[PDB]
């Protein structure tokens, strides 16, 4: 049985810009099994409509998946991805890097 | 989603063109099959279409064509042997996790050709030596009818063709007899130039 | 250029609870265009893009049974499966297929191929002849066998040289305003202080279609991958992808790397360079 | 469109 | 290949019976018909793989179950009441378009209200004449099967201990014994056609055997008479100078 920690990428649909409207995507890659827990954080809290793509998976069978919510960034809300995985001893939290 | 036979008894003489119809309702991609069922043996595939030429040629000299844009796929031979005379189904397949679906078949029977009819009947007896015995009409032309016995104390079969395929002979024949005691063999048959010894 | 229609199902069992997790989804290159997923409430194929929308309902009721019918073999093969390989009957595992058909610039066949998964490893494969297959372990020997004599490869080659290529060319020709264009990478550049003698560089892709793009770091024309760090395409969400590369660079040579763009829908390789 | 029901393993 | 139900079997009004199909070729799908003259063959059900099933035509009145993959038992309920039927089973590799099915040797299942009227064939040969082999240089070889109920038979010749066709012809259908009656015995005739030359050779041996599908061992008798069970009947002839 071969196991592999999935690789998180939380980033926006555009380039940010307070006051516009924009997506919140959570990228979820190269793991193994396809059980997995995704949730998009605001402030700490879980966003409640969060939408998926479909699972599938790539070349050597490893799954991906995209987690995203429409959302409008501020200066003050600080935004990130908590992935729950078979291969993590713990939740992994991501923040959400405005300035990379 | 139907198969269509039209033709459901074919009557054909030796050495004639067969020309069986077959058309079917689905409108998508199809596979298309044609099974031929002998008298007393099980039912056994003729040929299919699998991909590419839409004439298909098979066994004993059978071939289909499938033509696409008038949805059938005939079937036909140049000239039917004696051997031919069987059931044949065909069938279309949509290609939609749906099982096969089969015409209502179509019975074709081939008039054996008598080539030199000697028409006759003999009186054999039995090989246990039990002083009873059968009478045989045999070796008369096939457009001879053999009517049904008279009197429920006559036993008369239909007519029966063999084919000795080692002289390519054949030969038409029935059997009568009864437990009567004025039975005759030259009385059996006269219910339908014959040889009586 | 080339062209690709790719369909991908995978079966997960869940011992004692019920029938085993079926998900299934097809492209067309990058585009997914029909999903099907056992949890869903429609129990159908359901739409993707919106040029699959053209077809009829006897399209989707075709799809619908047959993605069911994989599912079904699935099912089956999961139990199967733990048999060969003598393995506790409480435990989930993962079955995964995928298979479709490749076609060049001229859209004429190029390449078809049939793969199985059994836990995320290589079970057996359709060998690029199209009549043999490749068994990964002795378990898929039996599996080979079984479908050597079963003629199973000629069923696939028919569909992979033949259907699949037939209906890439039509999904081609109803989606071309979306799956023959192509979306030029849109790039810019960060700079961030790592320390007082570093500096970070980040180059930029942005909203290009399709996946396939080069993202390339030089010191002075010649390539570099010392401290290059390279994150996986991903997706935006609207059928675009992103992608950047960064490197860590002495606070005061900024002036000597440059970033090279590749992509097919650039006519010509971009450059990029921090001042 | 999808190919047909597969063999079982 | 694929082996199902002997070909001939019988019911009583009230009972249940189930006709057994099983298949080595490795086959996942698996189907069952009922093949009525003038209408084909019907589909009552099909297995595309192990432990799934589905309703075909006329599956109203039927049963089925698919727990392994070689077996596809068919039970025909009391529910269904067609005085006699002809049952067909086949397989195939799956339900793709590409696989053609194969079928097999088939299944007649009568319904026999009282089992007081079964009884085997009596078989007799009848050598040629001298009349015909005089006239036309051949020997035809009769042979008569009578007295069995119900009409399910499977006549046979065979010459020197190999089994012939060629020169063999046999009556379609049977006949009533007493055509009046509805439980009338019936009579089978065939015929072998050999040369004068081969019959008179007395090396060669002639053979007409009859199965005769009848009582079980399974099955109960309470008559004076042996029990008529599904048993071989023969009949030989030899050669005469």
């Amino acid at each position: 049985m071969i196991q592999r920690t999935p690789k998180i990428q939380v980033y926006s649909r555009h380039p940010a810009e307070n006051g516009k409207s924009n997506f919140l995507n959570c990228y979820v890659s190269g793991f193994h099994p396809s059980d997995i827990e995704v949730d998009l954080l605001k402030n700490g809290e879980r966003i409640e409509k969060v939408e998926h793509s479909d699972l599938s998976f790539s070349k050597d069978w490893s799954f991906y998946l995209l987690y995203y919510t429409e959302f409008t960034p501020t200066e003050k809300d600080e935004y990130a991805c908590r992935v729950n995985h078979v291969t993590l001893s713990q939740p992994k939290i991501v923040k959400w890097d405005r300035d990379m | 989603q139907s198969v269509s036979q039209h033709n459901h008894h074919v009557i054909l003489s030796e050495a004639a063109s067969l020309e069986l119809g077959c058309n079917y309702s689905y409108g998508g991609t199809v596979n298309l099959f044609w099974y031929v069922q002998y008298p007393g043996q099980h039912l056994q595939l003729l040929l299919k279409y699998f991909s590419g030429d839409p004439l298909v040629k098979g066994i004993k000299g059978f071939e289909a064509e499938f033509i696409k844009s008038k949805f059938s796929f005939n079937l036909r031979k140049p000239s039917v042997q004696w051997s031919d005379t069987a059931e044949y189904f065909c069938a279309v397949n949509a290609r939609r996790n749906t099982p096969l679906v089969f015409g209502k078949g179509t019975r074709l029977s081939v008039i054996a050709n008598i080539q030199n009819p000697d028409p006759a009947v003999y009186q054999l007896r039995d090989s246990k030596s039990s002083d009873k015995s059968v009478c045989l009409f045999t070796d008369f032309d096939s457009q001879t009818n053999v009517s049904q016995s008279k009197d429920s104390d006559v036993y008369i079969t239909d007519k029966c063709v063999l084919d000795m395929r080692s002289m390519d002979f054949k030969s038409n024949s029935a059997v009568a007899w009864s437990n009567k005691s004025d039975f005759a063999c030259a009385n059996a048959f006269n219910n339908s130039d014959t040889f009586f010894p | 250029g080339s062209h690709s229609m790719r369909y991908f199902f995978t079966s997960v069992s869940r011992p004692g609870r019920g029938e085993p997790r079926f998900i299934a989804v097809g492209y067309v290159d990058d585009t997914q265009f029909v999903r099907f997923d056992s949890d869903a409430a429609s129990q159908r194929m359901e739409p993707r893009a919106p040029w699959i929308e053209q077809e009829g309902p006897e399209y989707w009721d075709g799809e619908t049974r047959k993605v069911k019918a994989h599912s079904q073999t699935h099912r089956v093969d999961l139990g199967t499966l733990r048999g060969y390989y003598n393995q506790s009957e409480a435990g989930s595992h993962t079955v995964q297929r995928m298979y479709g058909c490749d076609v060049g610039s001229d859209w004429r066949f190029l390449r078809g191929y049939h793969q199985y998964a059994y836990d995320g490893k290589d079970y057996i494969a359709l060998k690029e002849d199209l009549r043999s297959w490749t068994a990964a372990d002795m378990a898929a020997q039996t599996t080979k066998h079984k479908w050597e004599a079963a003629h199973v490869a000629e069923q696939l080659r028919a569909y992979l040289e033949g259907t699949c290529v037939e209906w890439l060319r039509r999904y081609l020709e109803n989606g071309k305003e979306t799956l023959q264009r192509t979306d030029a990478p849109k790039t810019h550049m960060t700079h961030h202080a790592v320390s007082d003698h570093e500096a970070t560089l980040r180059c930029w892709a942005l909203s290009f279609y399709p996946a396939e793009i080069t993202l390339t770091w030089q010191r002075d024309g010649e390539d570099q991958t010392q401290d290059t760090e390279l994150v996986e395409t991903r997706p935006a969400g609207d059928g675009t992808f992103q992608k950047w590369a960064a490197v860590v660079v002495p606070s005061g040579q900024e002036q000597r790397y440059t970033c090279h763009v590749q992509h097919e829908g650039l006519p010509k390789p971009l450059t990029l360079r921090w001042e | 469109i999808t190919d047909q029901v597969p063999f079982s393993v | 290949g694929i082996t199902q139900s002997p070909k001939y079997l019988f019911r009583k009004e009230g009972q249940n019976v189930t006709l057994s199909c099983e298949q080595n070729l490795n086959h996942d799908a698996m189907y069952w018909y009922r093949q009525d003259p003038g209408q084909g063959l019907r589909l009552i059900y099909y297995s595309q793989i192990v432990n799934d099933f589905q309703k075909g035509d006329i599956a109203e009145g039927y049963s089925v179950s698919r727990e392994k993959k070689e077996s596809f038992p068919l039970t025909v309920t009391s529910a269904q009441k067609n005085p006699t039927a002809f049952y067909l089973c086949a397989s195939s590799i799956t339900l793709s378009s590409y696989n053609e099915q194969f079928f097999g040797p088939g299944t007649r299942l009568t319904v026999l209200e009282d089992l007081k009227n079964v009884f085997p064939p009596e078989v007799a040969v009848f050598e040629p004449s001298e009349a015909e082999i005089s006239h036309t240089q051949k020997a035809t070889l009769v042979c008569l099967a009578t007295g069995f109920y119900p009409d399910h038979v499977e006549l046979s010749w065979w010459v020197n201990g190999k089994e012939v066709h060629s020169g063999v012809c046999t009556d379609p259908q049977p006949l009533k014994e007493q055509p009046a009656l509805n439980d009338s015995r019936y009579a089978l005739s065939s015929r072998l056609r050999v040369s004068a030359t081969f019959w008179q050779d007395p090396r060669n041996h002639f053979r007409c055997q009859v199965q005769f599908y009848g009582l079980s061992e399974n099955d109960e008798w309470t008559q004076d008479r042996a029990k008529p069970v599904t048993q071989i009947v023969s009949a030989e002839a030899w050669g005469r100078a």
